[PDB]
């Protein structure tokens, strides 16, 4: 049936935009640390190349309407539209907003779109409006319809400009119709329960191992291989691996078992992946290629051979959950099952 | 009716004609220089 967006949910802003006759789809993004301005991530290529969606992502915080808002900054409830809803970044923890500089070339009236750290003000706040007559004003919003957003402060539209060589996200007076997909829920099945889109540590024997690569020494193809290492790297940053679902729509479903992933290293950058005859290697975001980047999770070392599930659009059962549960790294597509060299910090 | 005027007239930015509109419109000194130009040279301001 059809679910709604509410005001926990964790979304995405996605437009189409079709150039070289080739319609592709890009991801509102936005650093937040060092980089307030917005940009597009393309997720048309996720088998060529991972989309970024640790900052693609957003979350509503509040759907209240336009007469409340402004009587109190005079002084899971359902998105509906027309109301002003509250989108923040997840990652920096600012809220998109409507900058009041002008980058724009040559567009005098529009404005640049950013991360602003204060609540306060209009700038940060959006309206929701129908794409088509499908919708009503008033009426809930339903997961799946084009929106268009509307800036309270400027009363300009999140609209895709094409006029530089690149493409860009400002508040104009021109509407571009943006797609919102679902990423998690406020459901939050209890607490451990991996979840895609997750900073976790790979621990090997008794709390007493984590593969990691090789950090002290510094130099980028000492930190290109991969090694179990034992001691404080339990607590460093050089163990964390973010676990990236293969699709956009619903990443941040329970992970089950069976499901492909990627394995990316969070201080490096670089996904991990299978190369036969080097065995395991990082290596950079634009060569990774599904294929071998693709990993799993398997609760037995059977050769069971599960296949692929029907790609359930929600939450999802809980299989795994941290620490408790065991798991069996096995490449996706040679089948291998990790393990360690076992040489005689 | 000045704010319901000029929420179309921003919504619709052609009616301020080729200079103001802006993506290389002049400004309206030079539109209003050129104007003068154009009045003085003939062959641009009549039919001819």
């Amino acid at each position: 049936e059809i679910q709604f967006l509410r005001t926990d949910d964790e979304v995405v802003l996605q437009c189409t935009a079709t150039i070289h006759k080739e319609q592709q789809k890009l991801c509102l993004a936005a650093e937040g640390f060092g980089n307030r301005l917005c940009f597009l991530e393309s997720t048309s290529n996720s088998k060529n190349v991972p989309p970024d969606l640790s900052i693609c992502t957003f979350v509503l915080e509040q759907s209240l309407s336009v007469r409340a808002l402004q009587e109190m900054l005079a002084n899971h409830r359902t998105l509906l539209y027309g109301h002003a809803i509250l989108l923040r970044h997840s990652y920096s923890g600012m809220y998109l907003c409507c900058l009041s500089t002008s980058r724009s070339s040559t567009d005098k009236l529009a404005f640049d779109v950013g991360l602003q750290e204060d609540t306060t003000g209009e700038a940060c706040w959006w309206t929701i409006h129908p794409a088509s007559k499908q919708r009503s004003e008033g009426e809930k919003v339903r997961v799946g319809d084009d929106l268009i957003l509307v800036s309270v402060s400027s009363e300009r539209y999140l609209h895709l400009s094409y006029g530089n060589g690149s493409l860009h996200v400002d508040a104009a007076f021109q509407q571009t119709l943006w797609s919102v997909a679902p990423i998690s829920s406020g459901s939050e099945a209890a607490q451990g329960y991996l979840i895609g889109g997750d900073v976790l540590r790979l621990l090997h024997g008794h709390m007493d191992e984590c593969l990691t690569v090789p950090s002290g020494e510094h130099g980028e193809e000492q930190r290109r291989t991969v090694h179990y290492e034992g001691g404080a790297v339990s607590v460093h940053a050089r163990s964390l691996w973010r676990l990236e679902t293969l699709r956009v729509a619903w990443s941040g479903s329970h992970i089950r078992w069976g499901q492909p992933f990627r394995l990316r290293h969070v201080t490096t950058g670089k996904y991990l992946s299978l190369m036969e005859d080097k065995n395991l290697l990082l290596m950079d975001k634009e060569k990774a290629d599904v294929k071998s980047t693709a990993f799993t999770f398997r609760s037995s070392k059977e050769k069971l051979d599960v296949g692929v599930r029907k790609e359930v659009d929600g939450m999802g059962t809980s299989e795994i959950k941290y620490g408790d549960s065991v798991c069996y790294i096995q490449h996706v597509d040679t089948g291998l099952w990790l393990t360690y060299q076992s040489v005689d910090s | 009716n000045a704010n319901v005027v000029v929420r179309l007239l921003i919504r619709r930015p052609e009616c301020f004609g080729p200079a103001l509109r802006g993506e290389g419109g002049n400004g309206l000194l030079a539109a209003m220089e050129e104007a003068i130009k154009i009045a003085e040279d003939p062959s641009r301001d009549g039919p001819s």
